[PDB]
């Protein structure tokens, strides 16, 4: 487990150009990890802590360069 | 039942004069007592309204 | 509170030479009495647990 | 039995002693345990009452 | 759009200042230290002195 | 619009009925774990039949 | 070192709207030019990176 | 036998005051603040203010 | 009553946006108490009703 701390992303998913989308999506992030690296801003998310992680996508103490391209993802513009 | 009884003693002056090894005898030490120190921690929340 | 997250230390008490250790009897514990013979008999022989 | 270690940064962090809190707590102990011996041989040595 | 940022409301993470914010706190002040009560004695009036 | 900050702490102590806290780094905030129930402080007593 | 275990703290001066994000730019960093637009036309349009 | 402890050598260990020891210690201190020094400009004497 | 048609108001301390609308409770009520986290923790999600 996290052991510490879960900050908890959740980007809410908006049409940014024809037919196309910014996909929402719930992700849990250890607490040290985020705030390490996090480049979430204007991005359209909320945020919030928990003892457990809250959303079933779940990034433990150590990923980073596994978390640092999902954070980056949450920019991902599929159609 | 009074079967087990409850009891508090001293110790013989025979085997506290002669304790942790003194006059040769061995394999007896003191008790002893420590003390802890443990913290405990607290975080401010918030709270708001509008008009 | 002046400045976020304040903090309270406790200091317990803890006998038999491990402050910190598995179930270590706190000392001068409300609820618990003291160990009737620790200084006394008990530190010169162990007593067998009952079970 | 405290350490030399230990009463340097316990005096610099926390400012306790770290002695007269041990022997605070055994000169302490010992009455407290006195105490309560005195008091188990009247319990000890009681009749059963109601009989 | 600078964030201030919480601790996780962790008590390691607060202990330490980690803040998911962009500053990280010193520390978590300090309350003050909670110590445990002394007990209390039954006296001797009960069992005759006679030192 | 209004902001406060507030906060709240459990006595340490609280439980008394455990020799040692787990942790040694132990939240104050009040929790299941720690708080629900624990407080020797408070004693309570669900009141039927009146 | 008076008491043990000293800490000292660092400012770092990002931009990028993102204090702690991933590579965020150090602002006045003495290896590093700073972007010299960045205040401008590089804020109204987004330049392609060079790969 | 109480001993004093240290904190782990980690980095999270020490700024939590967390001790392998009995006691747990407020925190680190503080040893001061590091901020990042500006860069020099090369001023105007190469162009032509002309305002 | 000194004219016919007398006419007293009322002033309904009505909290969520909506001074009229369709089940929206009122503030200071002596029957109900006031929901406890509504500036607290139940403005930052909706917790799901319990049926």
């Amino acid at each position: 487990a996290s052991a510490r701390g879960y900050v908890n992303i959740k980007t809410f998913e908006q049409k940014l150009d024809g037919n196309k989308k910014i996909e929402g999506k719930e992700v849990s992030v250890a607490f040290p990890l985020y705030s390490d690296v996090h480049k979430i801003s204007g991005a359209h998310y909320q945020t919030f802590p928990s003892e457990k992680a809250a959303y079933s996508t779940v990034y433990e103490e150590n990923q980073r360069t596994e978390w640092i391209a999902a954070n980056e993802d949450l920019w991902k513009v599929t159609g | 039942a009074g079967a087990l009884v409850e009891i508090a003693e001293g110790m013989a002056t025979s085997i506290a004069e002669l304790q942790e090894g003194f006059n040769g005898s061995t394999d007896n030490p003191w008790n002893e007592m420590g003390f802890r120190i443990d913290k405990q921690v607290i975080e401010a929340k918030s709270r708001q309204l509008k008009a | 509170m002046n400045s976020p997250t304040g903090q309270v230390f406790a200091l317990r008490a803890v006998y038999g030479k491990d402050p910190v250790a598995a179930g270590a009897k706190e000392a001068f514990h409300p609820m618990y009495g003291p160990d009737a013979m620790f200084s006394g008999q008990g530190a010169a022989k162990k007593f067998p647990a009952l079970a | 039995a405290y350490s030399i270690e230990l009463t340097q940064d316990l005096r610099a962090v926390h400012g306790m002693d770290a002695d007269a809190e041990l022997s605070g707590i055994l000169a302490t102990e010992i009455m407290l345990e006195i105490n309560r011996e005195v008091v188990d041989w009247i319990n000890y040595s009681a009749q059963v009452g109601k009989s | 759009a600078e964030i201030g940022g919480d601790h996780g409301y962790n008590a390691t993470n607060i202990a330490a200042g980690q803040t998911s914010g962009a500053v990280t706190q010193i520390g978590p002040a300090v309350m003050g230290m909670v110590r445990r009560a002394i007990p209390n004695l039954i006296a001797f009036d009960i069992c005759g002195v006679q030192p | 619009g209004f902001k406060t900050r507030y906060g709240i702490g459990i006595n340490p102590f609280a439980e008394s009925a455990a020799q040692a806290p787990a942790s040694r780094i132990q939240s104050g905030m009040p929790s299941i774990l720690n708080s629900l129930g624990k407080n020797a402080y408070f004693r309570r007593v669900y009141v039927k039949g009146i």
